RNA sequence: CGACUCUUAGCGGUGGAUCACUCGGCUCGUGCGUCGAUGAAGAACGCAGCUAGCUGCGAGAAUUAAUGUGAAUUGCAGGACACAUUGAUCAUCGACACUUCGAACGCACUUGCGGCCCCGGGUUCCUCCCGGGGCUACGCCUGUCUGAGCGUCGCU
RNA sequence: CCCCGGAGCCCCGCGGACGCUACGCCGCGACGAGUAGGAGGGCCGCUGCGGUGAGCCUUGAAGCCUAGGGCGCGGGCCCGGGUGGAGCCGCCGCAGGUGCAGAUCUUGGUGGUAGUAGCAAAUAUUCAAACGAGAACUUUGAAGGCCGAAGUGGAGAAGGGUU
RNA sequence: CGAAAGACUAAUCGAACCAUCUAGUAGCUGGUUCCCUCCGAAGUUUCCCUCAGGAUAGCUGGCGCUCUCGCACACGCAGUUU
RNA sequence: ACCCACCCGACCCGUCUUGAAACACGGACCAAGGAGUCUAACACGUGCGCGAGUCGGGGGCUCGCACGAAAGCCGCCGUGGCGCAAUGAAGGUGAAGGCCGGCGCGCUCGCCGGCCGAGGUGGGAUCCCGAGGCCUCUCCAGUCCGCCGAGGGCGCACCACCGGCCCGUCUCGCCCGCCGCGCCGGGGAGGUGGAGCACGAGCGCACGUGUUAGGACCCGAAAGAUGGUGAACUAUGCCUGGGC
RNA sequence: CGCGACCUCAGAUCAGACGUGGCGACCCGCUGAAUUUAAGCAUAUUAGUCAGCGGAGGAGAAGAAACUAACCAGGAUUCCCUCAGUAACGGCGAGUGAACAGGGAAGAGCCCAGCGCCGAAUCCCCGCCCCGCGGCGGGGCGCGGGACAUGUGGCGUACGGAAGACCCGCUCCCCGGCGCCGCUCGUGGGGGGCCCAAGUCCUUCUGAUCGAGGCCCAGCCCGUGGACGGUGUGAGGCCGGUAGCGGCCCCCGGCGCGCCGGGCCCGGGUCUUCCCGGAGUCGGGUUGCUUGGGAAUGCAGCCCAAAGCGGGUGGUAAACUCCAUCUAAGGCUAAAUACCGGCACGAGACCGAUAGUCAACAAGUACCGUAAGGGAAAGUUGAAAAGAACUUUGAAGAGAGAGUUCAAGAGGGCGUGAAACCGUUAAGAGGUAAACGGGUGGGGUCCGCGCAGUCCGCCCGGAGGAUUCAACCCGGCGGCGGGUCCGGCCGUGUCGGCGGCCCGGCGGAUCUUUCCCGCGCGGGGGACCGUCCCCCGACCGGCGACCGGCCGCCGCCGGGCGCAUUUCCA
């Protein structure tokens, strides 16, 4: 159950906080699983996705072990590209078809100062809730 | 619903003698809605007949003497092991119907404590049925925050939380009542008599203080005892084919003239 | 029209009620607010009984009660000035004061001073700094009791 | 058999009932309980590369700054940036800014006329001319100044 | 002059339905018009809540269609086939914004009328050519006509607001 | 406002239009939604500013209760008759 | 159950109406929507809890309410309601009677001891007693079990009736009481008014039906009120232009 | 004829201030209908209600008695329950209609004027310096201005106050700063930020799975986390979340300690002597409204118009007479209470696009009306635009092919796609309009058969094959039932223990103060009674409330029993 009387569980309100939320929120939401090697590594479940972050599709057509790099994520429409995924058109221009980040996993993230001190903090805010189990 | 549905118009009612019905219609304009009838029932727009208020009687009450009455009578069946098994709770290996554990149990603060529990007293099968009933209601339910359904499983009476109830919580069906607080609501849930339950010996023991015996108040609730029975031997077979019985009647004039 | 026996009745729904209709769907939430601030005012109050202030003795008025004692607003001019209080400490130590009361009959007055007398007794008065002067009561009886009472203090039994 | 008509069924239409959805309501409850001459509410007119409306903003006009966030935005363009850098985008919002009417305030509502001080061109204070800046509502309070009266007196 | 764990049975008092949801089952009789109106029972029906079917459902829910097969006195229901593509139901209780042919009822949609009534106020059109997929009507030329300077001509006010 | 017709007052005039009081009131018209089963009327009484309405009795239904004996072993009652 | 055939039967429903197939009104068609509700108050019925009680509100105590705005609990448990008492305009009064023995003259009146204690008549479901039978494979004796029972009883509830009690009122009477002897207080018998008493039946909740008050089954005026907006038409007056 | 004080009064774009409009759910102040009801209608009622105007605040208003009462008396306002549908009013009709007392929520009390004392001891404003400065404040210093005696400030106000003598006891309260310490209840106050468990495991459907089967204990893992939502169907374990006295980072409050700067010499009782109260106000008349307030509850206008052992009130007018009870005509005050407007949250046995708000959408929008005002309709391809390249016919719209899609029998107003109505195809029919009830017949449509349906099941007889047992004993296990109640546990009624009684508690209008403690009362003992528990014996219901043996019987397993038994099969 939930017990925190500000929180909702309430179907609508709930769809029009993930439909109606902003960019900097889709962040969060569009985040995807790290691959079971890297998951032993950094000690960290999962990272919101971006830009270059090499991934193996998972589930739907696509579902294979084919590590492609994500080209390009769209935030307004939930959902990323990814370098191989994709479908020829009837007039035979190719287009990237739509994958949500939750049915992909991360096989190679895109290191950059901000994004190591990230999975620093998941890391170490794991370990105290270890810690604190102990 | 609210007052002004459908009075926010000022329909006017044309008269009789340019045809048409008499209703009031929406006065004026090139809209559509342009003398289309409002303010009654029947009317699109329109307005509800006998709206509903919130000044209607929704809260009920009842003496607490029957209140009390009542939670007895559940209590009561949740002994009697064929009432708790057609209330359907999968009691077929439990050991002796008022189940009762020690109290080890009330400081329990962790589910696997709690789960394993279970299964030695082997009512883990009334859980295993609770997460097979899991199943979407059939409705308009769905879009009101009443999605998932499921059965009502194992009540646990406890007489003090020493953590149990965090422990006892996600396991689905599971209900935690204290036994100085008891309810008919949970005891006896769609108000039908028969209810799976596992006490704990210090709750159990406190039975007696709470509702008395017979000759003895409750000591805890001012002034009550438990109700009288109205007939003693209700196994009526054992009195029919008693001596004294069937030693007076006359006997039975079972032929068929057609 | 009225048919056949049972009582003429007058109700009164003659003006607009339903604009005027008062709906009790607060009260829980109202018995939760009251209490909350309840429990805060004791909280802040720390050990000074919660209840409030001593209140006195009392009759009732009229042949009808009579007979059953209350508390009063407050403990009257000459019930402190006998007990042997200044009327503006009494505030001060947790005693509630009315002046507008009259005393007639000396049993009530006696009976209110024997409170009074009972309090200042039974009270714990922590001093005004942590440096003790007089009045101010000694330390065991501060550590044994930063202690409230929950309840009226010195209950009216008739 | 023919045409027509009626009936029934099959398939087509017409039309949008039904059912299933639901970022909307309706109700009850909780906590705060804040507008305005430092120009409110409301009104107008503007502002996007391509933008009509909705929304968002005010000539700094789809927003500036600052903080937090940490790679987008995305309909198409086009761009930036080194995302090992105050840094994309979001959010927050404390700084900055906030056209014209409007209690609306120079007088007028034509956008029509003005007055007075200060600056730049214009002069070489020569007033003109243009442009800019600052003042110019009513009522009322405390004080200030200047006054009024065969009002009540004082000395000459 | 004996025992039914055995008389053998039309009656059996030793134990007792295939029957006995005792709100069950059984047997005899008599009776059965009905507006207004009353009362009963509905395993009639619609939507939602507590219980409950180790219910049903992408190996196909709801809804819809059906010269298919049945049940029910009936309200209605069960099956088969099709369509459809996500949810739904039985039982016991609780609750109601619960059943429509009508109200010159409300909203929307559709027929017959009907290819009908009609496209008849102010004399007028014709010939050629062009363009063009296409011309009774567009444009160009010619002919015949009209308004006939109180105009069917040229210009403004109000009003329109880009015409 | 009217050289007057009750004319005119934005297709409105023997009292304009807009909104609210307002879901105004109606002894009056109209409608009033599934099945079976059972019983089943009245249009007369008196009173009424009563006569297209109410009240009151009458008639209807429902709920019962108290008793009765076809359980060889009956008292009362009737749109009759003697 | 689809079509077709023929025989017989057969007028179109809704409605008001004494009477509708009507030359009575509504209805071209189809879909969806559409009308006895809810609150309050009484009444009677019915179900449950408790019972001379009952009762829950309102409040309070227990939790951040997941389910809880629940549930439980309270010398508040009873302030208070309703009930356990009535009657009278009121001042006020306020439901018992009998017997027996004794003392006052038993005076169908006044005062002192003992016993019983809600009266009686008729009818009354039911209970109880029961003469007596009725047999047993024999003649009698003879406890056990029944079946019925002539006859007699105690008699619920309810009814009819008679007395009786309290309050109001009348009539007529004669006595008693004391801190206050009085325009004081208290009695008696007999009528008559009372929504009374006469060994209690209520209270709480729920369901139903009825009757109202509310928009009050749904739809319907002609009006009435309050506060605004209009003289672009039009009615008249004025100003400033045009025209014949 | 001047100059000067003051007084009353002007002017300033004089210096600094402030009011102006809005919103209006709730609140205060006026103003105030009529529909309606009374079966008509006029008073009454609707209702001091709608509309109108004014003015507010987070609340408002009220409020510290000119109170209630009549008692053994209570003690500001507000609010709830009750009082009470009562007293009372009313064409005493319809209808209206409170108050005190009682129980609750909360609870908080005060200051002037006056009368007096204090060299005006007071205030505002200017100017310099130090501190402080986004709620203009503290200290100092100016022969710098004004306000003020037509009265500022301290003391003090009805609960009485002032001033004196001597009885007593002793001397912390406030603010402007500057620091510093403990992050201070949803269990770390408020705000913001960012973080934190566990399967995409194995097969297998599917277009796609979140499905289905399985996984060292219903299966694996977590579970203080199985709320919810998202993700190509149905997801605790994919992602967000959820849980948690969980983590970190900011920022802000609130309280604790230290230092400085100021202020501030601030009591009580006892006796003496003084002091004491709001005027065109009360009260009376009156008229009109108003009330439940009735020979006047309140509020008004007008006239009259006071007093001080007075004044008011004491629910029937008036006089006399005792009692009671307040102290009017000045003022401030948190708290429970209100809240269809606002900001922001949660929830629902509510509605589910003709519903629900007029409004799910570019809605107060389009449009209408000169204007006030009126005022709609309108949701849904698909998981993904993969939105149909290309060929072909056509001026094109339109098609024909091809293709995407699980599906276009989803083709941009596209889910489902009903009825009315139409087009076509098939079948059947057709001069009494059609339609209908009953009864048949004919034809169609499908459904069920049968390529014998002779439908099964017992028991029996016979002829063929078939393995193993029934019967019988022996061993083991389990069940039933039973009496001797045999032995023991178990419990009802009774009696015995007065035994638990103090090693048994509660209650009591039973008593005792021989007791104890605290102040005749409260609490605790101590007796008494009622009620609940120990010990054994006896009798009896020997009760489904159980054990142990023993008996009897049943069943199961395993031994043996080999075939006139025993089942199977045809
Ligand atoms: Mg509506
Ligand atoms: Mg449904
Ligand atoms: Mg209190
Ligand atoms: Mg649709
Ligand atoms: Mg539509
Ligand atoms: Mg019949
Ligand atoms: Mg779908
Ligand atoms: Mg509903
Ligand atoms: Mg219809
Ligand atoms: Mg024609
Ligand atoms: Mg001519
Ligand atoms: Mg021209
Ligand atoms: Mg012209
Ligand atoms: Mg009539
Ligand atoms: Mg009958
Ligand atoms: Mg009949
Ligand atoms: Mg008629
Ligand atoms: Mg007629
Ligand atoms: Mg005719
Ligand atoms: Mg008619
Ligand atoms: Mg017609
Ligand atoms: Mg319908
Ligand atoms: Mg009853
Ligand atoms: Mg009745
Ligand atoms: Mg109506
Ligand atoms: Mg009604
Ligand atoms: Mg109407
Ligand atoms: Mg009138
Ligand atoms: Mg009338
Ligand atoms: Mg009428
Ligand atoms: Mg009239
Ligand atoms: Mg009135
Ligand atoms: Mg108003
Ligand atoms: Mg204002
Ligand atoms: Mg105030
Ligand atoms: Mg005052
Ligand atoms: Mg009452
Ligand atoms: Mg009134
Ligand atoms: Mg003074
Ligand atoms: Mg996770
Ligand atoms: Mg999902
Ligand atoms: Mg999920
Ligand atoms: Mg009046
Ligand atoms: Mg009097
Ligand atoms: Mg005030
Ligand atoms: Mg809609
Ligand atoms: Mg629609
Ligand atoms: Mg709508
Ligand atoms: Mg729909
Ligand atoms: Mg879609
Ligand atoms: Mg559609
Ligand atoms: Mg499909
Ligand atoms: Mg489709
Ligand atoms: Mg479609
Ligand atoms: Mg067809
Ligand atoms: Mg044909």
């Amino acid at each position: 159950m939930k017990f925190n009387p500000f929180v909702t569980s309430d179907r609508s309100k709930n769809r029009k906080r993930h439909f109606n939320a902003p960019s900097h929120i889709r962040r969060k939401i569009m985040s995807s699983p790290l691959s079971k090697e890297l998951r032993q590594k950094y000690n960290v479940r999962s990272m919101p996705i971006r830009k270059d972050d090499e991934v193996q599709v998972v589930r739907g057509h696509y579902k294979g072990q084919q590590i492609g790099k994500v080209v390009q994520v769209y935030r307004k429409k939930y959902v990323i590209y990814i370098e191989r995924v994709q479908r020829e058109k009837a007039n035979g221009t190719t287009v990237h078809v739509g994958i949500h980040p939750s049915k992909v996993v991360i096989t190679r993230l895109k290191l950059d100062k901000d994004r190591k001190k990230i999975l620093e903090r998941k890391a170490k805010s794991r370990q105290v809730g270890k810690e604190k189990g102990k | 619903v609210s007052e002004l549905a459908g009075h926010q118009t000022s329909a006017e009612s044309w008269g009789t003698g340019r045809a048409v019905a008499r209703i009031p219609r929406v006065r004026g304009g090139g809209t559509h809605r342009s003398g289309q009838g409002a303010f009654g029932n029947m009317c699109r727009g329109g307005r509800m007949f006998a709206p509903t208020k919130t000044w209607r009687r929704w809260h009920r009450r009842v003496n607490t003497t029957q209140k009390r009455y009542a939670i007895c009578s559940a209590l009561a069946a949740s002994a009697l092991p064929a009432l708790v098994m057609s209330k359907g709770h999968r009691i077929e290996e439990v050991p002796e119907l008022p189940l009762v554990v020690e109290d080890k149990v009330e400081g329990y603060k962790k589910t696997k404590e709690a789960v394993l529990l279970l299964k030695k007293l082997k009512a883990w099968n009334d859980i295993k049925k609770v997460y097979a009933s899991q199943r979407m209601r059939a409705g308009k339910g769905k879009m009101r925050n009443r999605r998932r359904i499921q059965r009502r499983g194992p009540c646990v009476i406890y007489n003090e939380d020493n953590g149990i109830v965090k422990a006892f919580r996600n396991i689905p069906g599971i209900t935690l009542l204290n036994v100085t607080k008891l309810n008919i609501l949970k005891l006896a849930p769609g108000g039908h008599v028969g209810r799976f339950c596992i006490w704990t010996e210090s709750a159990f023991r406190k039975l007696d203080d709470l509702y008395g015996t017979w000759r003895k108040a409750a000591s805890l609730k001012s002034n009550y005892n438990l109700p009288m029975h109205k007939m003693l031997n209700t196994d009526l077979s054992r009195i029919l084919k008693s001596p004294e019985i069937q030693r007076a009647l006359r006997a039975p004039r079972k032929k068929i003239h057609r | 029209a009225p048919s056949r026996n049972g009582m003429i009745l007058k109700p009164h729904f003659h003006k607009d009620w339903q604009r005027r209709v008062a709906t009790w769907f607060n009260q829980p939430a109202r018995k939760i607010r009251r209490r909350k601030a309840r429990q805060a005012r004791a909280r802040r109050i720390a050990p000074r009984p919660a209840s409030g202030p001593l209140r006195p003795i009392v009759r009732c008025p009229t042949v009808r009660y009579h007979t059953k004692v209350r508390a009063g607003r407050g403990f009257s001019l000459e019930e402190l000035r006998v007990a042997g209080i200044h009327k503006k400490v009494a505030r001060t130590i947790g005693i509630s004061v009315d002046p507008r009361r009259r005393n007639k009959s000396t049993e009530s007055l006696q009976a209110n001073v024997q409170r009074l007398k009972e309090y200042r007794s039974k009270l714990v008065l922590f001093p005004r700094k942590p440096s003790a002067p007089k009045k101010g009561d000694s330390s065991a009886e501060e550590l044994k009791l930063a202690t409230q009472l929950t309840g009226p203090v010195m209950p009216i039994r008739n």
